[PDB]
């Protein structure tokens, strides 16, 4: 049986969203298996990397030009297990494709953070995307174990604690406060990895902003 | 160790704890206890943002406003996942400050005729600029 | 520091101290208020900045405002506003009246409702 | 069930549930009485029985009575007789009130 050589879920916006076209060899067609949870479409966005696993449906075929022809084995995968080479597959045999629907699924857009307002980069405020738009981190609860774990991600070095006095020199923000409340333990490797409140609600204004500055 | 926080307010400086005691050896004979611990205020006023207000001398404290959550939470459901509403019950009254808040306020400042409005701190360290 | 009590029994006027100590250097601005009207630079009194002598590089000085008995009485407010480079906001105020500062009584009241509500 | 105590905090109304398990044939029969006088037929919706997933061979149902909280309040007596063959007297009964509970305690402190 074919080994998947990748995924690509093409016919949709951007790279992390539209229907699921596993690469067949050579030639790739479209895949419609029964039973598709999301355990399946977490391993399938685990291959690009775009984040976790939103949602996953079957829309009814309406004249969409289905050309690409269908597999042929399941993939019952438990979703907690590796790329899609490991998890079992049926030994070919017929299709479960009964009604022809495509398989469509919705990852989540990738993290990534900066520091805005600092000369050289590695200091000023800090800015976190999320849904696409960029937002402030409330100054709440910001310890020194809080300072480090944000340094280390841009390698920007530990932090040399520069108090409050050149923390003057960034500003307020204008963004929405994505976060607050965090608490980082840990080094762990990301912020979102830490405990925080929830993503839009606050209770914290723009004059209260996170300002960092590690070593450079 | 043994107790639990479940609100920690502020505002009214409110903070409940429960604990179960295993009292005898009868499973079914265990009390639940439920701590609750006020700091009320003598000299704060009726609007902690204007000196000019009245004293304060009445304080209430409701519980079912205090214990409430209010914050959508996430739900795995194997083919999606959804956010939900912990509560259908979600202006209330700051009766002392927060360590963690800046208070500041707008005072006339008059010195050779012209006046100049300038910030002020009415906590006594509270934050800096 | 309100006036004293031994003052008001004579009902003729109330006098309000404003300490302001602990700071360097030696050049510090005291403006008094009433309920946010700024008063006459006639009513009170300044004076200059004197050496510490417990702790050495910290200096003290004071403003005495004088008001009537009945305007005392009645339960005006009265404000202390200082001016100097170390305080962070540069500007602090603080607010004293008849109720707040060596009062005669206290009178509380608590209200503690919907003890049995629910919590999870 | 007593009602529940949020629902009365809402000031609407309040829900007794009368859950009654652990019979067989499927052949049961549940009242609503106040004070000794049966009430109308209108006054609870009567479930229907159903076998028990856990235990087979075992039917169950449920009868749920709609009371004012003025009415709920001024302490009237509410109870849920039921009949069935297998009981020796043919007739069991449950009651509940406001007052059916377990006492509490206040040790309340107060430092000056
Ligand atoms: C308590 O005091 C605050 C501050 O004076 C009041 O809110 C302010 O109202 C003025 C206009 O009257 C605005 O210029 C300020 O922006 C307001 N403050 C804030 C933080 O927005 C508030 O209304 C007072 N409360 C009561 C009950 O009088
Ligand atoms: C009363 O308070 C004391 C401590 O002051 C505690 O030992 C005791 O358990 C309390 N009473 C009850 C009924 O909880
Ligand atoms: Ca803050
Ligand atoms: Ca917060």
């Amino acid at each position: 049986s074919p080994v998947p050589e990748g995924v690509r879920l093409a016919d949709g916006p951007g790279h992390c969203k539209g229907r699921v076209e596993v690469k067949h060899q050579n030639q790739w067609y479209t895949v419609c298996q029964t039973g598709w949870s999301l355990r399946a479409a977490k391993v399938v966005c685990r291959q690009l990397g775009c984040g976790r696993a939103v949602l996953t449906q079957k829309r009814c075929n309406k004249h969409a030009y289905g050309r690409k022809p269908i597999w042929l084995s399941q993939m019952s995968c438990s979703g907690r297990e590796a790329t899609l080479q490991d998890c079992p597959s049926g030994p070919w045999g017929k299709n479960t494709c009964n009604h022809d629907e495509d398989t469509w699924v919705e990852c989540e857009d990738p993290f990534d953070l900066r520091l805005v307002g600092g000369d050289n980069l590695c200091s000023g405020r800090l800015e976190v995307l999320h849904k696409g738009v960029w937002g402030s981190v409330c100054d709440d609860n910001w310890g020194e174990k809080e300072d480090q774990v944000v340094c280390k991600q841009l390698g920007c070095g530990k932090s040399l604690s520069p108090s409050f006095r050149d923390r003057k020199c960034y500003g307020p923000g204008v963004g929405r406060i994505w976060l607050d409340n965090v608490r980082c333990s840990g080094e762990e490797q990301s912020l979102e990895q830490c405990q925080h409140r929830f993503w839009g609600f606050h209770d914290c204004t723009h004059q209260e902003d996170v300002a960092v500055i590690c070593s450079g | 160790d043994e107790r639990i926080v479940l609100v920690d307010n502020k505002c009214k400086c409110a903070r409940i704890t429960s604990r179960i005691i295993r009292s005898s050896e009868d499973p079914n004979e265990d009390i639940v206890e439920r701590n609750i611990r006020i700091i009320v205020p003598l000299n704060n006023r009726e609007n902690i943002s204007d000196p000019t207000s009245p004293l304060r001398t009445r304080f209430v404290y409701h519980l079912s406003d205090l214990c409430k959550k209010c914050d959508p939470t996430e739900v795995e459901l194997d083919n999606q996942i959804v956010t939900a509403t912990q509560s259908n019950i979600c202006t209330e009254t700051c009766y002392t400050y927060d360590r963690n808040k800046c208070y500041t306020a707008v005072v006339p400042l008059v010195y050779g005729g012209e006046t100049k409005m300038v910030e002020t701190a009415l906590t006594p360290d509270a934050c800096y600029p | 520091l309100p006036p004293a009590r031994e003052q008001l029994n004579l009902r003729e006027s109330a006098t309000i101290t404003c300490l302001v100590t602990g700071f360097s250097p030696a050049d510090v601005f005291v403006q008094w208020m009433q309920r946010g009207q700024p008063l006459s630079p006639e009513k009170y009194v300044t004076s200059a900045p004197m050496p510490e002598p417990q702790a050495p590089g910290r200096y003290f000085a004071h403003s005495i405002l004088t008001v009537s008995e009945e305007e005392w009485n009645t339960g005006e407010t009265y404000t202390c506003v200082v001016a100097h480079e170390a305080l962070p906001n540069r500007v602090t105020e603080r607010t004293v009246d008849k109720s707040t500062g060596k009062p005669t009584l206290y009178n509380v009241s608590l209200v503690m409702s919907d003890t049995a509500g629910t919590c999870y």
